[PDB]
């Protein structure tokens, strides 16, 4: 039998249990997303647009859910012996700056073999990506002067941004090898005050009724 | 450290209410006690409340009588008083526990607050009631228990306090072996069942006082007379 | 004929072998285990083997032997188990409807934890406690068959059959009220629960097929089941009890098939439900 | 630059035969195998786990 | 001055095989094989939600602590399954943590740099940071204590520094490793620490005199797991290959490798017995494998995880191992 310090150990002992499964359930209200892309693929002005030497943390809330935010750009160390933490993120949220298609680390290309490596990644098999495609008003002023044969050889169209932009979504959307598990929700980078929260909001809803959705057997 | 407040006269029969303020450490977390010495007689527990009020013991000689509550968000301990009776004339002690392995319960006591009023437990005998000490020489003091205290599970649940005069009780051993935090390691503990004892090298200013032992295995906790050393 | 009879133990083979086998693949994968919703459909086949193994050989020996040599406590006590475990299918079914509704409507994000073992227990318990008085408590005492009596007495015993045979007459507030909880009101709230499922899917689309596929599959499954046998129900009472025998079993046995097709609508068209089917056929 | 000093520094130490190597460790493992309770169960009473 | 290395390094491999007058096995094939070692869960502790991925056992071989992605660390008393301590991290990105000698402190850390040093003896009952060691570039992979107020910590920066709690400071600076560091430990006596990184290559290093006195060879992929063999003489290595390796110091050579044809996970942690017999190492296969350090043959399975087999510790004492999992559960056999 207990004694009496036993007992009062297992008290707090389940008063712990308590708490801990409080802050659990605390924890699992808000979403978690991971946030990539290159050095200048302009992460830091969207992170700091949406908020209304290691990890950096980011809270916001929007329309009364919790948002936080992994950045991992910091850390120059090799991304497999670490990448499987965030396996349970909600979304990946992927950064590529337009202007880079004329900019020497081929910048385009580095994006593109990261999203590659990322997005077929094992461990974000079922994961989706909101990818932001940045500084569009530089694309657009910039386009019209440097044809954008510089990066890709193979296109074939005008220099206009109405399609210069759908070819670069194109192509940065037909690197997944895993359409039928995960999908791309691309959008472009305008600045503003709540139309990016808004659309990360909406991807982000849309997402966790799918895996719902999916969890059921409804999908 | 804990401050204790509402004293004074009381007639008999009536109501009182006693309260202590806690500050400069985890209220939340600490269980509290409350222990009451008559005018010139030893210890004797009188109540317990554990973290988060989810236990609650009186001693039989207040059972009903006494209610005990707590309140996390202002830190303070509260202690009800009804229908008061001449026995009741004491001055009482808060004491300060957490219990949890490697632990050190009765750690802090607290400054205390005197009420006057108008007018099978586990025994536990110190027969040496005074003993005459020089400085510099080395002294023993012997304890006995009804019960064995010695748990199946390894641990003597036994405790040591020094009660020096006009000051409030300190912890000294804990568990027949353990030294409490700041003790000087001059003192020493050791006894097998059902017989114990606590030596002291060198003995020195400030040593002189009542030596109290008390018993953990189980409730209620019951003190020794104290053993006087001048 | 022969021919039906072995049609009969055709459904009854098929319906046994796949309830047990739901209950290996769940019992087998730990993947499926971990899911709250899975329990439901553990529960919902359970109640599908028992019908199964305590229900259909009684109805294929009736169909055959035509004579009930167990007596008549046992005529009673098999009416009894029939509506109990009809009804612990049908809240079932109604049950899983709801869990989904809730999971995708309401708390979407915080679902899986706020299944506390409580609310679980509430539903299952609930699932099995309220087919009892429905089932047990006021056909055992014969409130049934106050008020039609006479009836019950002259066809037990017609001048057309000298056999004896079982006889499940129902009068009329047995009738409504069991009907109305049996089938009814569960049945409005599955629909209710549907359609809000597919507004939501519809709706969450949007912003910028399948699931109204897998719902249709179900409720007309459900429907073509059990919508004859309680319409005949309901109807017969106040026609004076003139369909035919063959009539009113062919649709006691469609509701009895229910209980086949059940592991096929709610756990073989589940993806991660083939996982555990397939580690059981492989073994 | 300085790896070379490094393969110098690594290169000048002592090395004992593999064999030796082999049996002090062979001793070792054998001197304490009488002391290790996963090598060999030991029963419920000295077992602190019940 | 940039040719010679190879040369150097030639000589260094020529050295190594002039020792190599036989192998363990040949020498040890006559002992008596240890046998099947069937080991049951005695205790499942529960309480963390998320991913498990460090745990250390203090020195009293009762207390235990375990790190979780839920940004707590829980003190364990593994005798009665209880929970003595909750400490909520500043970050909940940990990866490693570590159980002081003296069982006063308490260290994690992980992608944050930061290591942070929790004071469980403290006055006011409730633990705190006692301070927040920083200077490592990348994240923080491993942390081991040597003293009240000395630990040893590597990082992906490919360095390891040895830190002086009371002053905050890194006293010492281990460079070398070409890859990122994945893991430490600290020799019986202190004196010296073996590190492994992603470079394929085992270094030791001397705490005191802070150069690398050895480096060893002989993995194909990252090596994720290290430990020294108890008496100080040997270490083993694990690796994404499958293959454990055994390293001894004053032979400079490789003496077994421990693999199996039908295992093709990688390795996640290594740990010995007090005897050294058995080699016990954590493989992704969802189960532990026991390993004879003398004969390479296998001598057991304790499978009872379903995620991974992240973490793994025997007792000072060896009366028991401890298991923790990326199920948030943790089996002490
Ligand atoms: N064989 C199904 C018996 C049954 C289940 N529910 C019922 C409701 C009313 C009724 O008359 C009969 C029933």
């Amino acid at each position: 039998t207990l004694s009496a310090e036993d007992k009062a150990a297992v008290e707090r002992s389940k008063m712990i249990d308590r708490n801990l499964r409080e802050d659990g359930e605390k924890a699992a209200r808000e979403v978690k997303l991971l946030l990539l892309g290159a050095g200048e693929s302009g992460k830091n002005t969207i992170v700091k647009q949406m908020k209304i030497t290691g990890i950096v943390e980011t809270h916001f809330t929007f329309k009364d859910l919790h948002f936080k935010m992994f950045d991992v750009g910091a850390q120059r160390s090799e991304r497999k012996k670490w990448i499987h933490c965030f396996e349970g993120v909600t979304a990946i949220i992927f950064c590529v700056a337009l202007s880079d298609y004329d900019l020497v680390l081929n910048r385009m290309h580095a994006s593109m073999k990261l999203f590659d490596s990322i997005c077929n990644n094992k461990w974000f098999t079922d994961t989706s990506i909101i990818l932001f495609l940045n500084k569009k008003d530089l694309f657009e002023e910039k386009i019209k002067k440097s044809p954008l044969t510089i990066c890709y050889p193979e296109y074939a169209g005008s220099n206009t941004y109405e399609e210069a932009a759908a070819y670069i979504q194109c192509q940065f959307e037909d690197l997944n090898k895993r359409k039928d598990t995960k999908e791309i929700y691309t959008h472009f980078t305008c600045s503003t005050d709540t139309k990016n929260v808004q659309f990360v909001f909406d991807a982000v809803t849309d997402v966790i009724i799918k895996n719902n959705l999916k969890d059921c057997g409804l999908f | 450290q804990l401050v204790e407040s509402g004293g004074g006269l009381v007639q008999p029969g009536g109501s009182r209410k006693l309260s202590c303020s806690a500050s400069g450490f985890a209220f939340s977390s600490f269980g509290m006690h409350w222990v009451r010495q008559a005018p010139e007689k030893g210890l004797e527990w009188v109540a317990y409340i554990s973290s988060g009020s989810g236990t609650i013991y009186y001693a039989d000689t207040v059972k009903g009588r006494f209610t005990i509550s707590r309140d996390d968000p202002k830190n303070t301990l509260f202690l009800q008083m009804t229908s008061l009776r001449s026995e009741d004339t004491a001055m009482y002690y808060c004491v300060r526990s957490i219990y949890y392995y490697g632990s050190s319960p009765f750690d802090f006591w607290g400054q205390g607050t005197t009420l006057t009023v108008s007018s099978s437990d586990i025994v536990m005998t110190q027969a040496t009631s005074s003993v005459p000490v020089t400085p510099g020489e080395s002294v023993s003091i012997s304890c006995r228990s009804s019960k064995s205290l010695l748990h199946s599970n390894g641990n003597t649940y036994l405790y040591w306090f020094l009660q020096r005069p006009g000051q409030s009780p300190q912890l000294l051993i804990y568990r027949m072996s353990n030294l409490a935090s700041g003790v000087p390691d001059r003192f020493s503990g050791s006894g097998s069942g059902t017989a114990f004892t606590l030596t002291i090298s060198r003995l020195e200013a400030e040593d002189v006082g009542v030596y109290y032992c008390m018993q953990h295995l189980e409730y209620p906790l019951t003190f020794g007379a104290g053993t006087k050393l001048e | 004929k022969v021919v039906l009879l072995t049609f009969l133990s055709t459904v009854i083979l098929m319906a046994i072998l796949g309830n047990l086998l739901v209950m290996v693949a769940v019992c087998w994968d730990r993947q499926l285990r971990k899911i709250k919703t899975n329990y439901f459909i553990v529960s919902l086949a359970f109640a599908d083997l028992l019908v199964s193994v305590l229900v259909m050989p009684f109805g294929a020996i009736e169909l055959v032997q035509d004579i009930w040599i167990y007596g008549e406590v046992f005529c009673l006590v098999r009416t009894s188990l029939d509506v109990l475990l009809t009804t612990a299918s049908i809240f079932h079914l109604c049950c899983i409807s709801l869990d989904r509704y809730y999971a995708i409507c309401c708390q979407p994000l915080v679902y899986r934890n706020k299944m506390t073992p409580l609310r679980i227990a509430l539903m299952l318990g609930g699932c099995w406690v309220i087919p009892t008085f429905i089932s047990f408590l006021p056909i055992m005492q014969g409130w049934n068959n106050i008020g039609i009596i006479d009836l019950i007495e002259k066809r037990k015993f017609n001048q057309n059959s000298n056999s004896t045979y079982c006889v499940f007459m129902v009068n009329k507030p047995y009738a409504i009220t069991c009907s109305v909880v049996a089938f009814y009101i569960p049945f409005l709230l599955m629909v209710l629960a549907y359609y809000r499922i597919y507004v939501t899917a519809k709706e969450h689309a949007h912003q910028i097929t399948k699931a109204a596929k897998t719902l249709c599959i179900i409720m007309g499954c459900f429907c073509l089941c059990w919508a004859p046998f309680f319409v005949t129900n309901i109807v017969d009472p106040f026609i004076d009890y003139t369909v035919p025998g063959q009539v009113w079993t062919a649709f006691l046995w469609l509701g009895y098939i229910n209980s086949g097709l059940n592991p096929f609508l709610y756990a073989f068209l589940n993806k991660s439900f083939r996982r555990a089917f397939l580690i059981i056929l492989c073994c | 630059r300085k790896l070379v000093e490094q393969l110098k520094m690594e290169a000048n130490i002592d090395r004992i035969k593999v064999s030796k190597a082999a049996a002090d460790l062979m001793a070792y493992c054998e001197a304490h195998a009488k002391e290790d309770p996963l090598l060999t169960p030991v029963p419920a009473s000295e077992n602190p786990f019940r | 001055l940039r040719q010679e290395a190879e040369q150097l390094k030639n000589q260094i491999r020529d050295a190594r095989k002039a020792c190599a007058d036989a192998t363990l096995s040949q020498i040890t094939n006559n002992i008596d094989p240890v046998g099947r070692i069937q080991m049951r869960t005695r205790r499942t502790l529960r309480g963390h939600l998320a991913k498990i991925y460090a745990m250390h056992w203090g020195t009293d071989s009762r207390l235990l602590v375990s790190a979780s992605q839920d940004g707590k660390l829980i003190i364990w008393d593994s005798y009665t399954t209880n929970k003595v301590h909750a400490i909520p991290l500043r970050s909940s990105w940990v990866m490693t943590c570590a159980y002081a000698p003296s069982g006063n402190y308490v260290a994690c850390g992980g992608l944050d740099n930061i290591c942070s040093i929790y004071n469980l003896k403290t006055r006011e009952g409730n633990v705190r940071v006692s301070r927040e060691l920083a200077g490592h570039t990348g994240y923080l992979s491993c942390c081991r204590f040597l003293d009240d107020n000395q630990i040893v910590t590597s990082s992906g920066d490919t360095t390891c520094a040895l830190w002086d709690i009371e002053t905050g400071q890194q006293t010492t600076t281990f460079t070398g490793h070409t890859g990122d560091v994945m893991s430490l430990s600290l020799a019986p006596d202190t004196r010296l620490f073996v590190s492994g990184a992603c470079d394929a290559s085992a270094k030791l290093w001397d705490v005191r005199e802070g150069m690398c006195r050895q480096t060893f060879t002989g993995h194909e992929s990252d090596i994720n797991a290290i430990c020294f063999f108890p008496n100080g003489n040997a270490f083993a290595t694990g690796s994404d290959d499958a293959t454990c390796r055994l390293f001894d110091l004053r032979a400079d050579q490789e003496l077994m490798t421990y693999s199996h044809d039908n295992i093709i996970c990688g390795i996640t942690s290594v740990s010995f017995s007090k005897s050294g017999r058995l080699l016990l190492a954590g493989y992704d296969d969802f189960n532990c494998n026991v390993w004879d350090a003398l004969k390479a043959d296998r001598a057991g399975v304790l499978a009872g995880h379903d995620n991974r087999v992240s973490c793994l510790g025997v007792t000072d004492d060896g009366m028991a191992v401890a298991t923790g999992s990326w199920d948030s559960f943790l089996k002490i056999w």
